[PDB]
């Protein structure tokens, strides 16, 4: 477990396993003072005998560190003098159990050091966005609405009525960076509450005043109303300056707000 | 609200925009505050609503303004009553209405330019009130004076009557002249520029028309500050004026350069910002700074009467200030100017948290008063009145005897009547020889003098430096101090072309015979170089000066 | 006069007798040879002007005899008749001590206790008990054995030492030294010392002129420092004169803490210590109510080393009416708290809130300094001592690894117990008043000598430490200051110890570089061996104009610096990647900000060196309004102090039947918005802390946790803070009252009404009340991971 | 604590002493306040 490791050529293994003539596994348990995230476990072998490595490592973990699960079937680890067993999905680990086969030919298992690598939940050690996200669909209305110019009318059309989409990308706006820049969105927003005056007043409710909505229907508690950023700066100034229709409606609007804080 | 609140900021911009639009609201806004008890949040809201045209030229109109300054000039000498508490909040409000280029005109006036020397005087109270008035006044000022050359002006002859340095006016001086200048830039874009900002939250309450969003940008730069920095700040794109309408304006023209263009194409002097679009002449001089006004007006010999880095070179550049016209010499670097004036007020830094020894180009400091002397010298010739003017007046002072015992501390001569480090000590002492050598044949021979020249250069170190000098035999050993030797033979000729310091060559081992020795083994030394088949700009110099040593010294025999 | 003052001090001066006296003992005390007892301290260096043992000090070690536990008599005769000033009884008792004996020391004179009844006539000084010479350390005392009688008088003496292992049994070791008074050029010099030791007149107008009630109040500080090294005279020399200086003790009190400096304040120190250490009305109360009395003026003192001492005192004599103590610095903390709080500015919250940065660097006076009731105080009014190194012994020497940069020797080879040497020349002579070398564990004992002209011609000792390996030598305000010139430390190395390279700090030296003519006067020392007022203006002017400068500085960056509030993702974000522009921007600040600190120092101590100056030629340093008048700094230091002496009080607790008037819920919440939000993290630690001992146990108290909690974090709240540092304390607070049920009850229900919008939600305080419910329930292993 | 030697020369040394004792008393008073 040392942090440290011994020397590359160290010539005695710095832990040595004798194999009963029956024994077929021998087992090390690591427990950790607390559940960490794992992601990867390294096994360094004795390099100047590598005759004692393992011929293969069954590796169980236990969020818990009670009830070991194996991850998979054992390792062919014979031949190897690193053994790197990465999780490709981290799992959150209290103990660690270890199984080594008998080496092919030796009786004895030696070992040098043991690492387990990975993450806390927080603290100094808790160093495809689109796959755990939404906002792949945000992407795509973005490119639906700007990628031809000329059909941004209609799809601005067929995109504005969904009920709760301004408050999503609202929200969507507002979150730290999740594979999508706040620009983008900014543009879905505009682009949408500019295809019509009724459209343009909720914008500005969301953004000035409420937020929210309108088990499974959205919600969007999580943040606070009339935050403002770059953004929200630059889709305000945008919504009042560009000239049509609604203009004076949403400069209304604007003006209601101003009156209604004071 | 209370006072300075970013909010109560935001409230008193839209009130700003309300009134830009309803300018009559702005009158209805001053009779609503009184316009008599203004409290400091009257102010500060008046001063943020009135930063329109219209709503300037009624406040204007309204004679407050007037009646503030009357009644401030009034509190400094001891038709409102006007407390020590008051005056700082007066001079913050002067200060934000006078963003405005007319209300910077009328800060600037006839009769507002009195209340100046009543503050002057007021600070050259209780010290936290002292302090408050003080800061408030320096803003009020470089606010004032602002690229605004009739205030700048206005300001450089005020303290030169204070003049007429130390405590709270060499901190104004240092604040106002010795630091460049600053000017607000707004930014236009038909496209969101987004570098330079951070996704956080941050409020930049700044005046409506400096606009908002992506496509705005206002920035507070120094007036040295680099187009090309500009952009950079903000991103190929171009930088558009609407005065210069369809022409790119050049990266690296600089902020004062663009000054010049835009008051050159009447952009109202003092306006409070310059505002450019980013779309997609470098001759021109800069517009002149409050130093360069300050100096223009002989400000800089005022001071030097007044007043790592050698300290004996700190002494010289004060010394040398006080000459007529050696400022003018002095400007035309003008950051190493600007350093070197610091140093002398008893500041080390360079007024960015930068310690002066430490900043770029601090090598060139050491030399550099003596460097500009030698230039002020050589372009002043002895037939011209100046020249004698400045050469006695160059005596008067003193500059000659320092000359002249710096001279005998780094040659290690007296007057006449780690190996690393010692080896590039003496390499530095050998540059300063040179430019002593090249400054006294300057203040000679410019590129007549006191007859009692030669008596203090015969009393001095100078003979006999030169003639140890000059007593070399190896010519490799001249061709590895090329400039000591080349100022030293440019002494020689100057001295041998004046009749009345030739006897400083002819014995007192004289330095004419030695010159003409030198001269003797260069021949032969070239001769030799001969047979066998930087001395190149060296070996004409010995031959030429050598000649001239000895046809001035024949003649002067002859003269006998 | 001037005159007549410096010729009294002159009288109460003292020498030690050359030639030894005769002893004679009961044989149960057997001597020991002067060489053997200072063995480990030899003063052979000393004996050249006869300071060493040998030629005046007798010693005695006790024999455990039958009755040894009984009277002990030591006759003394004196080598000759003198003016005896005292007789110096020291005694070191066994450290295995279980209780403290019960022994009458007195002084008499060859041909009650019945051997002292029998010889009542002979007594020259009366029953002294053993226990008043106790020193600190439990084993060890001295007492000096002195009265009137003694002083009018000039052949043998006995000291009768009588038991009331038993009594005298455990007095381990005695010794006796015996010193006489100075002499003086005045004429019947004991006639004159018998006048002051009988007039009474003498002692009221001493007072008198201490207070300035005297020659129209234009009483010199020299001249005041003259009068209190006078008064230390008369009560160590008589153990009335109580009740003048009683009867005028405010007045004493004011002038002294509250209108001089600190060397003053300590000599006023030392003489109320000796006061308190001497039938007469209990002296505790009396002294609280001078101190007390004059705790209202406490914004309008001049120097913080003055005030130091001041709540010294105070803190020894609160055990009496604890209540007016509370009530008094409750009042005052009260009344402190509110201005501290009015006079935050934007720009000083957000160095608190932004960069941890507490100090006013926008406000140029400072009240005190420290280095380090565990530190050097009042170093504002003392200068920074540089010097350089001249001569060393071996390969040593120093690196620097205004004040001086931080120094320490380099010792190539330091072997076990090896003395070296370094000799440190600070260019001129110093009036070296303070010293400060931190704790060094490779040394076993520091010695410290000085002189001006050399070693062995006038070099004095100023110092030996033994316990330099787990103590820093701090020397504070030497009241004889030494006005040397040459420092030689010598440090023997640790025993048992061969680490090749020594680092020793050396510390830090603080005094004045410009001895006045009285300060450096020979004459007014024991055993000796206003042109600068205006060179020193004018570097105070250039310090002020740098320092305005510098501050100027620190706010057009600060200007540009924007603090995002912790209620966003974006904002959280922000405070965990800080992204390269804003690391730059704090990087300049602090570069910035450290010179705006370094220059506020500089100009403090600019103004302190001018007002020594300015206070050396005939000058005075200068209710609620004193409070709105006062500095920023001034009241901080006033808080600590306050703050420290309520948590004593608390600590050393009726005290807390009061102290319930007030600190009810507004005041508590008034007292912790104030101190706790805007605070110094020692005040904003010990507000929190002095809250949570008093009303911690009341039931208001978790409805107000959840009310700050609140009123604080709350997104509607624009008051800029550091959430953080303060939300730190509110865990703490909430822990430390974790046993009061309304803590975590209150708690709770602001989370279940904060929760209400889903049976507007404010996630962002509910965060913060949600990590504060869950810190405080886990003090209340799957969860460990949190 | 580690007095200098000179104040066994006058009669301030006992005074001394208490000084520091009330120095350090109190300085001992507060850290265990503030360690409950």
């Amino acid at each position: 477990l040392q942090a440290t490791p011994p020397h590359r050529r160290a010539r005695s293994a710095a832990w040595s396993y004798i194999f009963l003539p029956e024994e077929a596994w021998c087992d090390l348990t690591i427990h950790l003072p607390a559940a960490v995230l794992l992601k990867e476990i390294h096994i360094q072998p004795h390099l100047a005998s590598l005759a004692t490595c393992p011929s293969s490592v069954s590796v169980e973990v236990s969020a818990d560190g009670v009830n070991m699960l194996p991850l998979s079937t054992p390792v062919v680890t014979s031949g190897l003098t690193y053994i790197k067993i990465q999780l490709v999905k981290a799992e959150v680990a209290s103990a660690v159990c270890l199984r080594l086969h008998r080496p092919r030919d030796a009786s004895t298992l030696g070992l040098s050091q043991i690492k387990l690598l990975g993450l806390t939940a927080f603290g100094t050690t808790s160093s495809d966005q689109v796959s755990k996200t939404s906002i792949g669909w945000l992407r795509l209305l973005h490119h639906c609405l700007t990628h031809i110019s000329d059909l941004e009318g209609m799809m601005a059309s067929a995109a504005a009525p969904t009920a709760n989409l301004l408050q999503t990308c609202a929200a969507l706006l507002m979150s730290p960076y999740c594979g999508m820049h706040s620009p983008n969105i900014e543009v879905v927003l505009v682009k949408i509450g500019l295809q019509s005056t009724r459209i343009g007043l909720k914008l500005i409710d969301i953004l000035l005043r409420n937020c929210a909505a309108s088990l499974n229907s959205p919600l969007l508690f999580g943040r606070l109303n009339g935050l403002s950023s770059d953004s929200t700066i630059d889709i305000l100034y945008q919504l009042g300056t560009t000239q049509d229709p609604g203009t004076k409606d949403r400069i209304q609007a604007l003006l209601k707000w101003v009156s209604d804080s004071a | 609200l209370p006072c300075n609140m970013v909010l109560k900021k935001a409230v008193d911009s839209l009130l700003c925009s309300m009134c830009h639009v309803h300018p009559n609201y702005f009158s209805l806004l001053m009779g609503w505050m009184g316009i008599l008890a203004l409290t400091e949040s009257h102010l500060a809201t008046l001063a943020s609503s009135s930063q329109s045209p219209e709503a300037i030229k009624q406040l204007l109109d309204s004679g407050l303004p007037s009646l503030l300054v009357r009644s401030l000039a009034s509190f400094c000498f001891s038709k409102m009553p006007i407390t020590a508490d008051l005056v700082a909040p007066i001079l913050r409000f002067l200060t934000e209405v006078g963003n405005s280029h007319i209300m910077k005109d009328w800060l600037g006036g006839s009769e507002v330019n009195p209340l100046w020397t009543a503050l002057l005087f007021l600070l050259c109270l209780t010290t936290q009130q002292r302090t408050a008035i003080e800061n408030a006044t320096v803003a009020f000022f470089l606010q004032c004076i602002s690229c605004h050359p009739n205030n700048q002006k206005l300001m450089a002859q005020v303290l030169c009557e204070l003049f007429q340095i130390s405590g709270f006016i060499r901190r104004l001086f240092l604040q106002l002249m010795l630091e460049d200048e600053k000017v607000t830039m707004f930014l236009q874009s038909p496209c969101p520029l987004y570098k330079g900002r951070i996704n956080a939250t941050s409020h930049v309450i700044q005046h409506p028309m400096y606009g908002a969003g992506h496509k705005f940008r206002t920035l507070h730069l120094p007036v040295s500050t680099t187009l090309s920095d500009v952009l950079d700040r903000v991103s190929v794109f171009h930088l558009f004026h609407k005065l210069l309408a369809g022409q790119p304006l050049p990266a690296e023209m600089t902020l004062a350069q663009l000054l010049t263009l835009l008051y050159d194409r009447k952009l109202p002097q003092g306006y409070r910002s310059i505002d450019l679009t980013v779309k997609l002449l470098l001759e021109t001089c800069p517009i002149q700074s409050p130093l360069q006004v300050f100096a223009g007006m002989g400000g800089l010999a005022l001071i030097a009467e007044r007043l790592p880095i050698p300290a004996h070179s700190l002494a010289a550049f004060g010394l040398f200030l006080r000459l007529p016209g050696y400022a003018e010499v002095l400007l035309k670097e003008r950051k190493h100017a600007q350093c070197l004036l610091r140093l002398v007020l008893g500041v080390t830094d360079d007024g960015e948290g930068s310690h002066i020894l430490q900043s770029p180009s601090a090598n060139v400091l050491p030399t550099l008063p003596f460097h500009v002397l030698r230039s002020l010298f050589s372009t002043t010739p002895l037939t011209t009145d100046d020249g004698v003017l400045l050469r006695r007046m160059a005596l008067e002072i003193g500059a000659l005897h320092l000359i002249l015992v710096c001279l005998s501390a780094l040659s290690h001569h007296s007057p006449r009547v780690d190996v690393e480090q010692a080896l590039t000590k003496q390499r530095l002492e050998e540059e300063h020889v040179t430019c002593l050598l090249q400054v006294l044949a300057s203040y000679i021979n410019p590129v007549a003098l006191p007859s009692v020249l030669l008596e203090l250069l015969s009393q001095s170190c100078l003979i006999p430096a030169m003639s140890s000098y000059l007593r070399n035999d190896s010519v490799l050993d001249m061709a590895r101090h090329v400039p000591l030797y080349r100022a030293l033979l440019e002494l020689l000729r100057a001295i041998a072309s004046c009749a009345a310091m030739v006897p400083l060559l002819l014995p007192l081992t004289s330095v004419g015979t030695l010159l003409a020795k030198m001269k003797t083994c260069v021949d032969t030394y070239t001769n030799r170089l001969r047979s066998k088949r930087g001395l190149t700009l060296l070996v004409p110099d010995i031959q030429k000066t050598a000649e001239i040593v000895y046809a001035a010294t024949t003649s002067l025999r002859q003269a006998n | 006069t001037l005159e007549i003052l410096t010729s009294l001090v002159e009288l109460t001066r003292f020498e030690t007798l050359t030639p030894r006296f005769s002893a004679t003992v009961p044989p149960c005390w057997v001597e020991v040879q002067q060489e053997q007892q200072q063995r480990r301290h030899p003063q052979h260096l000393h004996q050249q002007h006869h300071g060493d043992a040998a030629q005046h000090t007798r010693t005695w070690k006790l024999q455990t005899d039958s009755n040894s536990w009984d009277e002990h008599v030591f006759e003394l005769v004196l080598p000759k008749a003198c003016m005896v000033g005292h007789v110096d009884f020291k005694f070191v008792l066994n450290s295995n001590i279980t209780n403290i004996p019960q022994i009458q020391v007195t002084l008499l004179k060859n041909k009650l206790c019945p051997f002292l009844e029998d010889h009542k006539e002979d007594i020259l000084c009366g029953p002294v008990w053993l226990a008043s010479g106790l020193d600190l350390s439990g084993h060890a005392g001295m007492l000096t054995l002195t009265s009137p009688k003694l002083v009018k008088g000039m052949r043998s003496f006995l000291i009768h030492v009588k038991a009331v292992l038993r009594g005298c049994d455990l007095l381990q070791e005695v010794s006796v030294t015996i010193r006489r008074f100075k002499k003086t050029s005045i004429s019947k010099e004991r006639v004159q010392r018998c006048a002051m030791l009988q007039f009474s007149e003498f002692h009221e107008k001493l007072v008198n002129t201490l207070c300035r009630k005297t020659d129209d109040g234009q009483i010199t500080e020299h001249a005041q420092s003259l009068v209190l090294d006078t008064l230390c005279w008369l009560a160590g020399v008589h153990s009335n004169l109580l009740s003048k200086t009683r009867k005028f003790l405010s007045d004493i009190v004011r002038v002294c803490f509250f209108e001089a400096g600190r060397s003053i304040a300590h000599k006023c120190a030392r003489f109320l210590a000796l006061c308190i250490s001497n039938c007469q009305p209990a002296f505790g109360p009396v002294l609280l109510k001078a101190l007390l009395d004059n705790m209202s003026f406490l914004p309008a003192a001049t120097t913080g080393g003055s005030v130091y001492w001041y709540f010294v005192l105070l803190n020894y004599v609160k055990d009496e009416d604890l209540a007016g103590c509370s009530t008094a610095c409750a009042s005052l903390l009260t009344a402190v708290s509110r201005q501290l709080q009015d006079r935050l500015t934007p720009m000083e919250a957000l160095l608190q809130t932004r960069y941890g940065l507490y100090s006013s660097p926008f406000d140029p006076v400072l009240f005190d300094l420290e280095m380090s009731f565990t530190s050097l105080t009042g170093l504002l009014e003392v200068e920074p001592l540089h010097f350089t190194c001249v001569s060393t012994s071996d390969g040593t020497r120093i690196e620097r690894d205004q004040p001086p940069p931080h120094q320490s020797i380099i010792i190539e080879r330091m072997h076990s117990g090896a003395r070296r040497f370094v000799t440190l020349d600070f260019g001129r002579p110093i009036l070296l008043t303070d010293v400060l070398i931190p704790t060094c564990g490779d040394l076993a004992s520091l010695s410290i000598d000085i002189w001006t002209l050399g070693e062995e011609v006038d070099g004095r000792r100023l110092v030996v430490a033994t316990d330099i390996s787990t103590h820093s030598l701090i020397l504070h305000d030497l009241i004889p200051p030494p006005v040397c010139r040459f420092m030689k430390i010598t440090v023997i190395g640790r025993y048992g110890s061969t680490n090749a390279r020594a680092k020793i700090p050396l510390g830090f030296y603080y005094g004045h570089t410009y001895i006045l003519p009285w300060e450096s006067e020979l004459k007014l020392m024991h055993d000796p061996l206003d042109q600068h007022l205006a060179m020193m203006v004018a570097l105070q002017e250039d310090i002020q104009c740098r320092y305005n400068l510098a501050c100027h500085r620190l706010e057009t960056l600060l200007q540009s610096i924007d603090l995002p509030p912790l209620n966003s993702a974006n904002n959280a974000q922000y405070f965990l990647r800080k992204p390269d522009k804003a690391v730059e921007e704090d990087s300049r600040v602090f570069s910035a900000y450290q010179d705006c600190i370094q220059l506020q120092l500089q100009l403090n101590l600019a103004h302190n060196a001018v007002q020594r100056l300015k206070v050396a030629l005939g000058a005075s340093r200068k209710p609620e309004d004193l409070i709105q008048t006062s500095s920023t700094e001034q009241l901080r230091t006033i808080i600590r102090y306050l703050l420290d002496t309520l948590l004593s009080l608390l600590h050393a607790s009726s005290v807390p039947a009061v102290l319930q008037s007030t600190f009810h819920a507004q005041a508590c919440e008034e007292l912790f918005k104030h101190l706790c939000i805007s605070g110094t993290p020692k005040i904003r630690l010990h507000t929190g802390l002095l809250l949570v001992q008093l009303c911690g146990g009341e039931r208001w108290w978790g409805q107000f946790l959840s009310n700050v909690l609140q009123e604080l974090y709350n997104s509607e709240q624009l008051l800029i803070f550091p959430q953080d540092r303060v939300f730190m304390l509110l865990s703490c607070i909430g822990q430390r009252s974790l046993s009061n049920s309304g803590v975590l009850e209150s708690l709770l229900n602001l989370l279940d009404n904060l929760l209400s919008p889903l049976q507007v939600l404010d996630i962002p305080m509910i965060s913060w009340v949600v990590m504060l419910v869950s810190r405080l329930l886990d003090y209340v292993n799957q969860w460990s991971f949190i | 604590q580690a007095l200098d030697a000179r104040l066994e020369v006058g009669l301030e040394q006992q005074a001394e002493l208490m000084l520091k004792m009330m120095s350090t008393l109190e300085a001992d008073s507060i850290l265990q306040a503030l360690t409950n």
